[PDB]
DNA sequence: CAGGCCAGATCCA
DNA sequence: TGGATCTGGCCTG
């Protein structure tokens, strides 16, 4: 199977509504957990369903893109949007991002930003906050969203 | 029984239910903002004025070798006595409880300039599970200095727990925990005069006991009108806890404790049923081995708290409070928190 | 130029298929790339001379290692 | 048009 | 005269 309109109405099924502002993370994450929880739990399990006079087994893979940029910032565990660090997916700064703008490569993933945060927290090589800051390469925050490092289409196009 | 408006900077929604007022040297601070830590204030902690009734809230920034602690949104502090301040517990940003302890300092101050100092303290034995709301104080016993911590409520165990009923919490344990600051150790104790949870109680320390009056049990809807107190000695072997049921005591919960003169503390503030709201304030009169709770005159509110629903505070402990009034709509933002102070 | 380099780019990050039908425009996304960020470097020094968008350093830089991992961009989009 | 981060102009004890 | 204090600019929306 392959989805013919990727893109369209037709295709995405909603699963939680909510009416909540975006940035308000603690209902956020009170009225997300649940999913996540479910997300988590059956990402190693196996799904046995009825298919018309035969069982059949299922896997499941996940990826998560359809996330804007402050989206990925706020529930990756990550800083503002106008921050040094710009890149969702590489640690480089703005200016660093000016000088060099060709090579790049892409090293930020779910259980980095997780041990960086715990990094964070913990302090354990006694600096400062702009020393703690730059061994973060800028997490300040507890994600709680696993998603992979992609780029939103339409919103590129949008800043283009 | 004095009441007076304090305006806000441009930190308004900065302010949420559950925050902590924590004093040193007569500086007042705040914890427990909303929203993970931004750029402007990355420690977290917040410097607490009020100068001609006006809060400007500047940062304040932590030692080298202290570590940065995440807005507990329902911790338990204690004012231990060479001074520290006490942490532990309470609810994350992100609404996950934390089970660590965390103790704070100030390292060093300048001219009108602080810094502090956290460090984490790990506990080893019948560590009590992660809550929030309950109650931590301290006592004193023949030189011996250790403090006592008390139930509060919980998320299921993680046995128990589906995600449909991912947030519902249920009280703990009514268990009397002793844990000791200066080795990191704790020994459970259950009392039999302790039968039923309490949660989001009002403490209060002295000598050798603790006066716990108040507080709601989740088990059966009410809020009891108990008051125990709690006696700790410190021979050479185990500790000895023994609990002692006082007549007289009231049925408050989530009540706002400050100290007026010595051996003189009131109750400000609080819930008294799921509807209604704790208009009146008690004098609660300490003593050596005698406890006396009398009614003191009224404070004229004003009309915005008497139709209120919900308000908050802590203690900033020269003889005052600090108690929030939600204020307006939300999307109109600007002005969303009406804060008001109380003069006793 | 600069606008020719853009439109170039483009059909890369916005079909459901990058690997198919646009192949020679996959091949040469990254000399287009590099074209577009000297001409920004050289040309435009008084916008982006240290200060560019991080939507220009994803287009510039991450763009075909997503291809080359997922398979697609724009099929994942937020238009549905 | 709200919200956040940042390099630069005042400024005051 | 060296940190406080705004302040417009830039970034995502
Ligand atoms: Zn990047």
């Amino acid at each position: 199977f392959e989805e013919p309109k990727p893109n369209s109405e037709l295709c995405c099924k909603p699963l939680c509504l909510m009416l909540a502002d975006e940035s308000d993370h603690e209902t956020l994450t009170a009225i997300l957990s649940p999913l996540i929880a479910e997300r988590e739990a059956m990402k190693s399990s196996e799904l046995t369903l009825e298919m018309g006079g035969i069982p059949r087994t299922f896997k499941f893979i996940f990826r998560g893109t359809g996330y804007d940029e402050k989206l990925v910032r706020e529930v990756e565990g990550l800083e503002a949007s106008g921050s040094v660090y710009i890149c969702t997916l590489c640690d480089t700064t703005r200016l660093e991002a000016s000088q060099n703008l060709v090579f790049h490569s892409i090293t930020r993933s779910h259980a980095e930003n997780l041990q960086r945060y715990e990094v964070w927290r913990s302090n354990p090589y006694h600096e400062s906050v702009e020393e703690l800051r730059d061994r973060v390469k800028g997490v300040s925050a507890k994600p709680f969203i696993e998603t992979v490092p992609s780029i939103d289409a339409l919103h590129c196009d949008i800043g283009n | 029984m004095s009441l007076q408006m304090v305006t806000v900077g441009h930190n308004i929604a900065l302010i949420q239910p559950g925050f902590s007022l924590m004093n040193f040297d007569g500086q007042v601070f705040f914890f427990g903002q909303k929203g993970w830590p931004k750029r402007s204030c990355p420690t977290g902690v917040f410097h607490f004025d009020i100068k001609q009734n006006h809060l400007k809230l500047k940062p304040a920034i932590f030692s080298k070798d202290s570590c940065y602690l995440p807005p507990l949104r329902y911790p338990a502090t204690c004012s231990y006595k060479k001074h520290q301040y006490i942490i532990h517990g309470g609810k994350t940003p992100n609404n996950e409880l934390s089970d660590k302890i965390y103790i704070m300092s100030v390292a060093c101050k300048n001219n009108k300039k602080v810094t502090f100092r956290c460090t984490e303290k790990d506990l080893v034995g019948d560590v009590p599970e992660p809550r929030y709301g309950h109650s931590i104080d301290v006592v004193y016993s023949r030189g011996k200095s250790m403090g006592v911590l008390f139930g509060g409520r919980s998320y299921m165990p993680s046995t128990q727990r589906t995600t449909e009923k991912w947030n519902s919490v249920a009280d703990c344990l009514p268990h009397v925990f002793l844990i000791d600051f200066e080795f990191g150790c704790a020994t459970s104790y259950i009392l039999p005069e302790l039968q039923d949870g309490l949660s989001f109680h009002v403490s209060i320390a002295r000598n050798d006991t603790v006066y716990i009056l108040g507080g709601h049990s989740l088990a059966s809807n009410i809020r009891p009108a108990n008051l125990y107190r709690i006696r700790v000695d410190l021979p050479l072997g185990t500790p000895a806890v023994n609990c002692t049921v006082l007549p007289g005591g009231i049925s408050v919960s989530s009540a706002i404790l400050t100290q007026t003169n010595n051996d003189e503390f009131v109750i400000v503030g609080g819930y008294q049923l799921e509807n209604q709201k704790r208009m009146v304030c008690s004098l609660v009169s300490l003593g050596d081995n005698t406890i006396e709770i009398s009614e003191m005159e009224t404070p004229d509110w004003t009309s915005d708290i008497k139709h209120s629903k919900i308000w908050f505070g802590s203690n900033m402990g020269n003889g005052t409070i600090f108690l929030g009034i939600p204020g307006d709509n939300k999307q109109a933002m600007s002005e969303a928190f009406y804060f008001y102070t109380l003069r006793c | 130029e600069l606008m020719d380099l853009y439109l170039k780019m483009k059909p890369v990050w916005r079909s459901s298929c990058p690997a198919k039908e646009c192949p020679e425009s996959l091949c040469q996304y990254s000399f287009n790339s590099q074209r577009f960020a000297e001409l920004l470097s050289t040309k435009f020094k008084y916008r982006y001379e240290g200060k560019i968008t991080n939507y220009f350093h994803k287009t510039l830089a991450h763009v075909p290692e997503i291809i080359e991992r997922d398979g697609s961009i724009g099929a994942w989009a937020s238009e549905g």
